[PDB]
């Protein structure tokens, strides 16, 4: 392996040769300086004009070590900013690709999928140009097996990760046929027993449910939810992450999506997402939370028959701010949507106290979703000739002399909502 | 449905 | 807790 520590100099001398063996060390030079950890000189490569030799090596048929060879050094500048993958790109490397996926040779399919999947991850307009080049449907023939298990672990792995590539990125969304095209194969890999291939199906779900409802309907009609939920209890962090947020995307839609997977039995999981060491984990539940409290009232009383009404009074009690900042979301939208039983109930699991404490806080719109939940309490202890109790628990935990310093806030939606809670309720 | 909010 | 859009491929 004399093609260690090589100049850029004389892999360009090797690469100009003429010699097509004198080609094929040289290219492995340039794979080996390009795939070091440190620095790896990208620019260098490029700037020496090696690209468009690298691209022309991956249609040599005929000496399959070279297509190889310059099959991962390409992979590797794509892997590099916007302008070193734009590089790659402009010297014709995606058609070439794509012939490559029909190579007979399983370590260069395999090369080239990668490859493929650094261009895509590139942002919307390299994956819909890869798309338009055709290579969905190569793609997907590779997986085109009764058992995906008789593949390759890591072979499987790179082609799982550059589907949902294919699945990434807005402004605009991947185009409607294609999400159509690749679904079904999705499905299949998010049923697959290993845990990359299914975090990754969980990205590409994930991807593919942030955006309107039309796109979340496409998902939830190939009934995955149900295996979206079961992938929510899963041990691996990985593959959990994922998981909750293509749970996250699908309830922020139509209220029947939000049913399917309260359905499914999402709920249930909650009382350990919400109490999850992970920050973003503990965060990205109790925003799901929210926008199912933002649900019918059915689905409210679904919150509360799962008994995650105490988790919520928890959450508020203490959390990372940011996530204290969705609970508070979670109790303004319940005390908005719910009935005047619900809301009581509320109050009866301890909703006030950590409710209150949060008005010392330094945010602005947290205080405003505060006062508005409280607001919304007094709206429901009105029908029930029990606005006195309110006013006096409030009293007690420390909370009217913190409303009363809000009549002389900076902002004036908030000065307003304090006063005029005043004047109603503590005059 | 109006009270949904995306993620911030 | 993020999937990587691009990805290198390392030396073994």
């Amino acid at each position: 392996q004399g093609t260690v520590n090589w100049s850029v100099e004389d892999i360009v001398k090797g690469i100009n040769s003429n010699n097509l063996e004198s080609q094929l060390q040289a290219t492995q030079a340039a794979r080996k300086l390009l795939s070091r950890e440190k620095q790896p000189p990208i620019d260098n490569i490029i700037r020496a004009g090696l690209i468009p030799k690298f691209v022309s090596f991956l249609g040599k048929t005929d000496c399959s070590p070279i297509q190889f060879e310059s099959a991962w050094a390409l992979t590797n500048i794509a892997s590099g900013t916007s302008e070193q993958t734009k590089a790659v790109v402009d010297g014709g490397a995606i058609p070439a690709f794509i012939s490559l996926l029909a190579s007979p040779h399983a370590h260069i399919s395999e090369q080239a999928v990668w490859a493929l999947g650094n261009i895509a991850g590139d942002g919307s307009a390299f994956r819909d140009l890869v798309i338009k080049h055709g290579a969905i449907d190569p793609l997907l023939a590779l997986l085109a097996v009764p058992d995906l298990s008789t593949l390759a672990c890591g072979y499987l792995r790179n082609l799982t990760w550059t589907l949902s590539n294919l699945c990434r990125n807005k402004n605009p969304a991947p185009p409607l046929d294609a999400v159509e095209q690749i679904l079904p194969t999705l499905v299949r890999l998010l049923h697959h027993n290993d845990p990359e291939v299914l975090a990754d199906s969980c990205w590409a779900i994930s991807y593919l449910t942030d955006g309107p409802n039309e796109r979340i309907e496409m998902v939830v009609k190939k009934g995955v939810v149900p295996q979206l939920v079961k992938l929510l209890g899963a041990t691996e962090l990985p593959i959990v992450t994922p998981a909750l947020r293509a749970i996250g995307n699908i309830v922020t839609g139509t209220d029947e999506q939000t049913q399917k997977v309260i359905d499914a039995g999402a709920l249930a999981v909650f009382p350990s997402l919400l109490t999850n060491p992970k920050t973003n984990i503990q965060k990205e539940a109790t925003w799901t939370m929210s926008n199912i409290t933002a649900g019918r009232q059915d689905q409210i009383q679904q919150v509360v028959n799962h008994g995650l009404v105490p988790f919520l009074v928890g959450v508020l009690s203490k959390a990372d701010f940011k996530t204290q900042k969705e609970a508070a979301w979670a109790i303004t939208n319940y005390t908005s949507g719910g009935t005047v039983e619900q809301i009581v109930y509320l109050v009866h699991c301890g909703i006030i106290e950590p409710l209150m404490n949060l008005l010392s806080a330094k945010d602005t719109k947290i205080i405003q979703v505060i006062l508005d939940a409280i607001s919304n309490i007094f709206q429901a202890a009105e029908k029930l000739g029990e606005t006195e109790k309110l006013s006096i628990m409030i009293e007690e935990c420390g909370g009217l002399d913190k409303i009363e310093a809000l009549q002389r806030h900076e902002n004036e939606s908030v000065y307003k909502a304090s006063l005029n809670l005043i004047e109603k309720y503590f005059s | 449905s109006p009270s949904k909010r995306a993620r911030p």
